[PDB]
């Protein structure tokens, strides 16, 4: 799972 | 929908009010998609408008596989730098847990915060009193009401 | 760098729009367990002389990692022009560096040179003066990262 913040 | 929450776990709680927010988060993914799910979590300072709503961070999560899937969102505490008086973080607030599929909110997840500061009885003190007591934002501290969420789910197109 | 060894890094979309997200496809190794996530990185080098231009484009967490071969697609956003002192500051020679920490160590990069060129015009017929001065229409520069010769460096850390 791949998880990116804005 | 092709996404349902199962869980929603808040991990530190209470916690101080500067305290990065962690969400552990249950969900199952029904069929395949195309795209990221993006969370997002907003603090909502006010009841009466939304002049005072914080995007506390948003978080684009995926590629994302059949079954039961779990994560933590870790998100930003609220800025306090644009308040009329740091007392407005105190009482009850409120925090929304949100997903989008493709700019398109599907679910929302309200809680209630209680935040209350070591030293002040906020029952005992008179409108004027809160207004301009001297809040130390370090002795400020949280806990959301997590065993009782409002939760409202809106339909969408996912990739149909 | 012993547990973690990229093998393979591919850029999907390449020449691309300056505005298009990139795309990194990346094949790596995991020898053993890990207690944490995988943080990825990608940062765009705007000068060559000083540090002042970097903008960090996106950071990627994932996990957690299985043992043996690992793939994944990397997209990250653009780089931002508003705080340019002029659009061609784009235009020309500019660097990427793919990077990969772990328990916010770094433990590897990998670094790109990228041409960019604007559609009706020829940089190496322009001047200095020219070169600033000229109106960048953003939406027609393309960048194209020379991904045949990556410069890899590798830093030892501690791992678990």
């Amino acid at each position: 799972l791949a998880r990116r913040l804005r | 929908s092709i996404v349902n929450i199962l869980s929603v776990n808040v991990l530190n709680n209470p916690a101080k009010f500067s305290d990065p927010y962690k969400f552990e988060i249950t969900f199952e993914c029904l069929e395949p998609l195309k795209s990221d799910l993006e969370w997002k979590l907003t603090y909502v300072g006010s009841a009466t408008s939304q002049s005072y709503d914080q995007i506390l961070d948003t978080l684009l999560v995926g590629p994302i596989p059949i079954g039961i899937n779990k994560f933590v969102f870790e998100a930003d505490p609220p800025n306090i730098d644009l308040l009329p008086q740091l007392s407005d973080v105190l009482g009850v607030t409120v925090i929304l847990l949100s997903c989008a599929y493709e700019d398109n909110e599907f679910v929302r997840v309200g809680y209630y915060v209680n935040n209350e500061m070591e030293g002040l009885n906020l029952q005992e003190m008179d409108d004027a009193e809160i207004k301009k007591v001297k809040v130390d934002i370090s002795k400020v501290w949280r806990s959301i009401l997590a065993e009782k969420p409002r939760v409202t789910r809106f339909n969408i197109q996912w990739d149909n």
